[PDB]
Parts: C-alpha cells; structure tokens; sequence
C-alpha cells in the first residue's frame, strides 16, 4: 500500500532518454542513447507498507 | 532516509540547546572551541577552549551549547572549517536550558543534574543517576520540565 | 586537480514546499 500523494512519492527521472546522432564511420552506424534517473523518491518512511506471504 | 517522521502523533517538544527568554538568561559566545561541538549538552572550558566532556577530572562545566535555528541543518554540532562553520560557540550558562538527557534517564523536577563526563557519543549527556557511568555533579543545577523525547529542560542558578 | 564544478551546483535543491503533518 502507498500514497499517490505529490508529498509522499515522487518519480524522479531528471532527464528523459536521449539518442545520439547516427555515427557514421563508413559503412558501419552507431547509435548511443542514455538517460539520468533518481529513481522512486519516497519522501516519507511510513507512506506505505508491505505484506510479505501473501 | 526519505524524513524522520511521516506525520508526528503531537508537535515534538522543544530540541535541547534551548533557552527560554522570559526567565533571567544568560548565553555566553565563545570565540575559540572543539571541532564537532555536540550542541545541546554540556560542555567544557578546558585550556581556554570550549570542549566536550571526556574524562577529565574536574571540568569547569561551562553551560550548556545552544542550538542555532538559523544554523547548519544536520546533527546539531558546533564545527570549524567548512561551508557549515560555525564561527562562535554559544553556550548557554544562566537561566533555563533545555539539554539532551541519557535514554536511561527518567528525571524529576529539582533533581540535581548530572552529566556523563565521558568520552563517547554520551558524553555532557545529563541524567538523574549520581551513580551512572561517568556521572559528574553540575554545581547548582536541577531538572525542570520533560520536553521532547531524552529532551529535559534544567535551571541553572548560579552562572555555570 | 579534481574537477571544474563545485560540489554546490552538483546537487540541486527542490522548490517544492514540504510540510510537516501532524494528527488530525
């Protein structure tokens, strides 16, 4: 169970993925692509709680 | 970690290093003192510094070091050298103060107060025990109030 | 030695107001 709430959890991915331009070094194209992510900031230790068995 | 507290049951009481300005009070700076100053407990002027308590064998309690609102948000600590430098020690050392008891500690009002005079995590810790670990009488101070948890609240009545 | 950026504009602070909730 969680909170869905702005000040309980925030998914923090500061920068969406990019792609690099296509590399063309003759007849061989290369694409590199990355993305910055903080990932699930809780925010608070007691917005949500688990059930471990069921 | 995430916070300390989701939501709190009722507002927390009244962090040590605290004094109350209605009563008589007296905070003293002190220009020069010890890295890592543990702010909200007793402490020291040994060899013209202020500094925690560890075993010394009759320290001059000088007050207790007062928490800065307006300071490093962090562990309360006095510390030199860094963005987060605290230049002088505030030192609380007449009136009512609010200092860090032990967790063994249950207090009443007017007990004389005590202070762990080791050198530890505990240490300038005050308690009701005359018989604890470490324990050193302050001269003329007693417990007053219970504030927020391991948190009590002391009078001083001379200057310390 | 080290680097260009100090350690500050490295880590960004939130504007986001957070505030502190008690009972009801």
């Amino acid at each position: 169970a969680y909170s869905s709430n702005r000040r309980a959890m925030q998914m923090r991915i500061p920068t969406p993925l990019n792609v690099s331009s296509v590399d063309q070094r003759g007849f061989k194209y290369y694409v590199e692509s990355y993305f910055g992510v903080a990932g699930l900031d809780v925010i608070e230790d007691t917005a949500g709680r688990h059930l471990t068995g069921l | 970690m995430a916070f300390n507290n989701a939501v709190l049951q009722e507002v927390s009481d009244l962090p040590a290093g605290e004094v109350i300005k209605a009563s008589p009070h007296n905070v003293s700076a002190f220009e020069v003192f010890q890295n890592g100053l543990i702010e909200g407990r007793f402490v020291k002027f040994d060899a013209g510094s202020i500094d925690i308590l560890d075993a010394s064998a009759t320290p001059t309690i000088a007050g207790i070091a007062k928490r800065k609102v307006t300071g490093e948000i962090g562990p309360g600590v006095y510390s030199t050298s860094g963005i987060e430098i605290d230049q002088v020690a505030e030192v609380i050392n007449f009136g009512f103060a609010t200092v860090t008891v032990q967790d063994a500690a249950a207090p009443s009002k007017y007990d004389p107060v005590y202070a762990i005079n080791l050198d530890s995590a505990e240490a300038g810790k005050a308690t009701e025990n005359s018989g604890a670990t470490g324990a050193l009488a302050v001269a003329d101070c007693v417990f007053w109030e219970q504030k927020a948890a391991n948190v009590w609240l002391v009078r001083m009545n001379k200057f310390l | 030695e080290g680097g260009i950026i100090l350690a500050r504009n490295l880590e960004h602070v939130s504007s986001e107001i957070f505030t502190q909730e008690f009972a009801g």
